[PDB]
């Protein structure tokens, strides 16, 4: 395949990028979620578009399976965005990484434990701040881990709040501010800015 | 500054809990006639890594003395040390020794465990019976009630003599008792049972991970063989013993694994972990070990997981008021100075302010004139 | 909380763990399916159950944040399982790990590329075959991965072979057979070895 | 065993002694408002060297983290980590520190001196006036006193900020500052007063070394630049009020050197030197130095060095007589322990015996039953 | 047995292969004038990393000396060896060194990149003229165009200077320099014109990102106060001049990034990356650095890189014929041992089998016995 | 700066003539069919350190895989990658390799050792016959001879079954068999003579430090349960056939020394140790070890060699600089290419780069003379 690979996070940004995707001339011509397909065409048929799960979208377009892709501050943090260009800050899906605890429950004495699919932002964060942390990798949902005991705190994506205080919960420390960004393959962004460029203008047009 | 990885800062409160608890089981264990040593940290690798597993040496920092271009090394363990003291001091009697120090790991023992723990102990060489290991017992649950914790001990009981004595009289190679050891250390009862059914004597090697909780049957399980082998008797013996010993003397619950097996190479007979609440590494570990033919017996702890366990009486943190103590003169100064001894005798924590704004941390009381008279008033 | 904590994973676990729970006299209170709720109670008042992805469910057992759990071998193998107890093969979920490529497509004759989740279990495989890779760590869907030339091969849970089949995608290697497996913490099954004895004793019962 | 050179056992009475002097001295400064801290032996240099001069870091071993593969030392020097923990939790005010810990030295500073002390110290930051130093040596002191030591503590003082002032006045080089430094440190004055002579303010540096031990006169002899300069006047002040302090409210002699510039890039002013007996090193070493712009004034020991000037009471080592005790019904036996365990509250050591031959060391007296009645008899 | 990630066994004709072009290249370096160094694996850090970057401190394996206790580094870089050899025996003219080595990172620069570089080199130190850049240049390409690749080189001219200038000028503090290098490495252009609309002179900054590619027009554009800048002016016509003399002399496809700011703290000024057709780390880095004033320009490549992209001719293996050998006579062996001596001075690899079965590996062709004559006869 | 111990530069022709050296030894072992591997400088303990001894251990640097928490080594000894080569390519049949890099040791290993030799060697795996060792000793002389030193190799041999054997037959403990060896280390004859009087087949083991020199009535001195001993037998001879092959051959000054039970744990036969004239530490250490898979080689340090070897004069010239600069484009171009032969030739040319610029040990300048370009000596 000569043309652009999109690689596109499902849920929530996939949701909230396929407006900027329709300005740029590039719709899908069936829905995701009803589909068995793993590489879906477009309506330029220089672009197909695959739907990952978001923590694999900086994979895929470092080691070049895509071009170009979409995904989180949040997984680029945690990846690590070294062999990568963030060429753009689409200020979508946006959202805060934050530590969060149990509803006015104390700081123990004792060291704290994190857990957290955050793994190396939370090192990084409790690292600037001074304080020395034991941190437990998580791969799925982490508001039941300071409810049975696992970690003091967790660390985790935060919006409106509601996922935190459902779960007897409350936001405690802001890390940093989260969007997602457009993140493009070294070798793509000279062998294929042709058709890279009209994209890219569009998308920043979009966002204005 | 940031610390290593289980390198942490004991301070304030938590410093003075460590130094009195430190104290405090050290008197004890003096006062039931061990004598304290104090060995140093630091010691050529030849007396201090002496017969050391393979563990021990990867546990322990190596470094250069300068004088004579030979290897150090940082202490992991003490026992090492009690070793040497008791081959030139000890006799061939009865000696009993206690100790308490840092010692310093290369590795965490486990998940997130200390690299620098406060190690206290109580060894006790040349008696063979397990009446010096009652006694052990004895000393450590006295040791442990007299902190007052909420927390509870449990606590698991070995042998390693079982399984030591079935790898001879099976003639098991090196890598097969490698391999049972590996799946005995995560009770893989399915993977064991594949691999004890084409090994000698694997009858009985998957009956000590199925059944060694269950000590008073343990015997009549295994085999016809094993069960002539008085060593095996013995042991399993001792731990009926044992068991019984701390649940009608301490009231303590008791779990038997047979196949715990950690400490393979020094230990030589019976062993103990006493676990606080549901942590997962043992707060206190022990057992039977070799002496330099000398019997010998012993357990250690780290001090500093006590800390988050125990409580002491709120300090009585008094100022004495900056004003009110530089309108005195020369002769009230010198019976203020008096008064604040006393207090300070009594445990009081008494600040004399350098300035108007010297406040000390965690203030509870001040010392204020009033009508020629300094007395105490809460804050 | 007192009595056992059940960590179970969703979806095929959950579903034929129920039955040895129902012998063992542990019945979920409600449908797990149609609830907002993490941990579960039980009509045995010492039983509670908590719901996980089942990546984490070896994180909550070896913490002591569960007792025990119901786990994939697959599972335990790429986490480890060093520090819990594993007691009884169930045999619910039999299922084989295995290599997979392009369908009739062959190796090529560089250096393998291998796209996975199992990335412990493929390094350690591929070095028993005296097999020099390249392993990519995937956390998503990995029949993407040959298809868009991110790695020449996957490694994977397969049962009949037919999601292989529907990506255009076949088996190759026989790596090892996997069930779910019924693990303890170390602690647990030492302190609460009168509560957990009747419900393993069921269990083992139940199975043979 | 042989033990590298500056590292010996503290063994039995020694320990016990070393036990009590660390527990006393330290519930002593705890007392006196400073906080207990207790930092671990190894750290990242990046912290633990931070802004150490040349011999710390000589001084230092270093070993490497298998965690990071970064560089960590033991420590030889417990004040660096005092810095840290004052940075992060002492705030702008004052605050108050001490500390009793193991450092590890690569090298000895004496002949045959130690290179594993039990370093003790406290330390006041973030007051800039002499009375901070005056209240350290009160509480020095009150710990000397509670030691009940026959040995004497002579006390030198001297102050680096005159000579820095002077060179700076002077306009001295650094090859000219480093010729006086040498010899001063090798009382060479032969030499200082021809070098002094192409000096400027050459007699200013002679009459630091053939003078300055006359503190009360000092800077009537010194030119009028130096008598002048505020610094100086303030220095020699200082020296004064210290001098007076010691020697009325303490009883202790005070010698005066302005020459003394060990240490030079890290005192700051004042220094305090504390020797016992006719010992060549000192006991206790002084002074102000900087924190962080944070005022630091502090001391520390080794509290090995006390063991040979200190003493403790004879012990009573008692063996309960195991034929008696073995013949004791239940309710006799708990009547035994009742009043066993009142004499170990008492710091009585008290042996149970496992044999018929369970000898103590050291055994002064045997509990012994007579008339149906426990009593104590001298061996 | 698997090697670590970054770790790769070079083996048999890529060996050979690597053999031949790590000599062949070494000798045209020689050639050139360059001095042939080959300092060593292993050096204390004090030298090893004197005024290293964090990277190059972070890159570098860290290993004790039992000799003394001092910390060594395993290199990872070879140009610090060169410095301090040229400070010993360079002189204060020009000085030409080059050099081949193994050389060790802690983690690898690229996806699947390697750890363990064969780094070939060449430098020159003590000349400030342009000149040396252009003789590095010609020096490369001369070796490049002796490999007969079909690759092709594109070559990458940045200069460091450019940016550090419109920093000073426009007073960036430290925090706007990492956020314009951050967005610079990213290709971020709108949040590139954002930052720059809030900057003084931020217009110059979005300029080298957006115009820096046309070189010859890019003082042009700048601002006034750029403009008059001398350096900002010597770096633009430094950039011309390599620029033409690429083109010109050997016909070199030319990209000009001034946004390039990689080594920010070890470049100087002019720096060159060559890539190899569409790979992501360069073949080939060099620029001006220090000589801690000494001049030093140079460039570096790992030789191991050139393996994939370079091809020797086939190789002829020779196996001789075990039974007809054994059947020669002792003349005929001689004969025969003589043409063999012949057929190795010329590069053919003979096998003189030991057995009937001794089979070397890609096998080529055998010395067979036909009609009383020796020959090659193809398998 | 100052270097550590038994850490050294090798600098300019000396660096040089170690190239040389190391690319034609290397040549030299290709052509004789042996198979050219670069294994790495570092990689896990558990495959670099696999039945590793002590000693191997002990010299090796540890250092941390940040990637995977794993201990990794760098290699002392390039033998064992060898072995792990071997295992994966080399088959059951006969397979010869050849290597050179370098290896890092922690201590020197004897007076003012190296730590940081330049190892060179070469392999024969799968091979019994002592005609793989004759192999090795012809191709090995072969090397030397091609170095044309002046200096001489003296060859010591040794064999460790013979007193492995005699130590399985009195049946020795651990510590009795570590006394022998202290004891044979540094031949400490009345010492031995004590020990061994209180020791099963004693005066066998004094006959070895005593007598084993003198290898031709060495079997008659031992005790008859030894003589009968077959793996005894066959290492005596083992050893006068070698003796004998380096005598006529290669007309080689050969010592026996059947104590020499250094690396007693990795040898499993005939051991060879090369002396260059009186130096403490040998040039050349060789032996039969375990691969069940037969392998014996050799290993030197080639650095060693920079002593007592030399090349020819290299001719160094300089182009004048003002000559060069008043040239025009096209004369500067055949200038070049006169200069690119010159270069072909193996001289080193200096373009320069200021009228001051001056290579070092400078021999030729190339000058311009009536439209001419030649080469005038200095
Ligand atoms: O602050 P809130 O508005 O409650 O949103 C926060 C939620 O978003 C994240 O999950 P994600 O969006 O990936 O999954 P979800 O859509 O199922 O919550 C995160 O793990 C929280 O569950
Ligand atoms: O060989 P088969 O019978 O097709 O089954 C194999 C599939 O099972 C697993 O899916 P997962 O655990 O994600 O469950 P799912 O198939 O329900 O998504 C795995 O990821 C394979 O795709
Ligand atoms: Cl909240
Ligand atoms: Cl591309
Ligand atoms: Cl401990
Ligand atoms: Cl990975
Ligand atoms: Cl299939
Ligand atoms: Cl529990
Ligand atoms: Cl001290
Ligand atoms: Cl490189
Ligand atoms: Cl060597
Ligand atoms: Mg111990
Ligand atoms: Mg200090
Ligand atoms: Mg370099
Ligand atoms: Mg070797």
């Amino acid at each position: 395949f000569l043309g652009l690979t999109l690689a596109l996070s499902k849920g929530r940004i996939l949701e909230e990028t396929m407006p900027l995707l329709r300005a740029a001339g590039v719709e899908l011509l069936e829905d995701p979620e009803a589909s068995r397909k793993l590489i879906f065409p477009t309506s330029n048929p220089n672009v197909r578009v695959l739907i990952l799960r978001a923590s694999d979208v900086p994979t895929y377009v470092e080691h070049g399976a895509a071009d170009f892709g979409v995904a989180g501050k949040d997984v680029l943090l945690e990846h690590g965005a070294n062999h990568v260009y963030e060429l753009l800050d689409l200020k979508i899906a946006q959202c805060k990484l934050m530590t969060a605890g149990v509803k006015d429950a104390p700081l123990p004495n004792r060291r704290l434990r994190i857990a957290t699919k955050y793994v190396n932002v939370a090192r990084a964060y409790f690292a600037s701040q001074g304080q020395q942390v034991d941190v437990i990798k998580l791969y799925g949902s982490m508001e039941l881990a300071p409810l049975v005991g696992l970690g003091d705190l967790i660390v985790d994506v935060v919006d409106t709040g509601n996922t935190l205080r459902a779960n007897g919960l409350e936001a405690r420390d802001h890390i940093c501010d989260v969007s997602s960004r457009l993140i493009v393959n070294q070798v793509s962004y000279k062998r294929k800015f042709a058709l890279l460029e009209p994209i890219l203008d569009s998308f920043k047009n979009s966002i204005n | 500054g940031m610390l290593p990885d289980g390198v942490a800062d004991v301070l304030f409160e938590d410093a003075h809990k460590q130094e009195v608890l430190r104290h405090q089981l050290t008197q004890q264990l003096i006062t039931h006639g061990y004598q304290l040593v104090s060995p140093p940290m630091i010691e050529f690798t030849e007396s201090l890594l002496s017969g050391a597993s393979e563990d021990l040496k990867r546990q322990t920092f190596k470094i250069i003395d300068q004088l004579t271009g030979r290897l150090m090394g940082i202490r992991a363990d003490i026992t090492p040390q009690i070793l040497r003291i008791d081959a030139h001091h000890g006799g061939d009697g009865i000696a009993r020794y206690c100790y308490a120090g840092d010692v310093i790991h290369t590795l965490p023992s486990g998940l997130f465990g200390s690299r620098t723990p406060l190690q206290l102990g109580a060894e006790i060489f040349g008696c063979e019976s397990i009446a010096a290991d009652i006694e052990l017992i004895d000393v450590l649950f006295s040791m442990i009630n007299s902190l007052d914790m909420s927390a509870v001990l449990h606590v698991d009981l070995g042998h390693v003599t079982i399984f030591k004595r079935l790898a001879e009289l099976a003639a098991l190679s090196a890598s097969d008792t490698e391999q049972l050891m590996q799946l005995y250390a995560n009770k893989n009862l399915p993977e064991l049972k594949q691999v004890c059914q084409v090994l000698p004597m694997g009858s009985d090697f998957y009956t000590l991970a199925r059944f060694g909780h269950d000590i008073a049957n343990l015997l009549g399980r295994l085999s016809e063989n094993a069960q002539q082998d008085t060593k095996i008797v013995t042991a399993i013996d001792e731990l009926q013993r044992l068991k019984a010993h701390l649940q009608v003397q301490w009231q303590c619950a008791v779990s038997i694994d047979v196949t715990e097996l950690s400490g393979y190479h020094y230990h030589t007979g019976i062993v103990f972990n006493g676990y606080i609440n549901s942590e997962t590494q043992p707060l206190v570990r022990g057992g039977r070990f070799d002496g330099m033919p000398r019997q010998a017996t012993g357990f250690s702890m780290d001090v500093s997981r006590l800390l988050a366990h125990t409580q002491l009486d709120a300090p009585f943190i008094v100022l004495i008021d900056y004003d009110a103590f530089n309108n005195l003169d020369s002769a009230q100064r010198q019976l203020l100075l008096q008064q604040v001894a006393s207090l300070r005798q009594q445990g009081y924590r008494v600040t004399m302010p350098l300035t108007a704004e010297d406040m000390p941390v965690g203030l509870t009381h001040r010392l204020s004139l009033a009508d020629n008279q300094w007395r105490l008033h809460a804050v």
